[PDB]
């Protein structure tokens, strides 16, 4: 009975392809990557610039 | 009030790869669903008229 | 109610131009920025049903 088995659900155990079945899988995908979107500016408008 | 929300949240992988008697294990049976079909039995009442 | 206001301003020159031990300074670092990166791990939970 080669049980297929699970990853504790700890995220170490995930991240590292850790089973507590018989195999153990190579990595957990890659969904992507978030960034923090920059804030925008308030363009020079309101203040004279004179440089 | 929010102290008593509502969830909702699938089965571990290891708690649903064994259910009710794979590997040995036991006491861990399925939901199961069907149905019922029930029927009502309506009469056919009379109206009638003389000249 | 005015008494405390909301101001920001730039960096002294002769602050600036001798910073992180130039001209015999001491104990003026500059101010650095750094990247995290740091992952999420999720699972796939699993459901099922009998009849």
């Amino acid at each position: 009975a080669e049980i297929g088995g699970d990853h504790g659900y700890n995220a170490t155990n995930i991240a590292a392809g850790q089973t507590s079945g018989a195999v153990t899988q190579i990595g957990p995908a890659v969904m992507g990557m978030v960034r923090r979107a920059i804030p925008n500016l308030i363009a020079f408008d309101i203040c004279g610039v004179q440089p | 009030a929010g102290a008593l929300v509502e969830i909702a949240e699938g089965m571990a992988t290891s708690i649903a790869e064994l259910q009710e008697g794979f590997n040995g294990s036991t006491d861990n049976p399925w939901n199961e669903m069907g149905f019922r079909i029930d029927k009502q039995v309506i009469e056919a009442k009379s109206r009638q008229l003389k000249a």
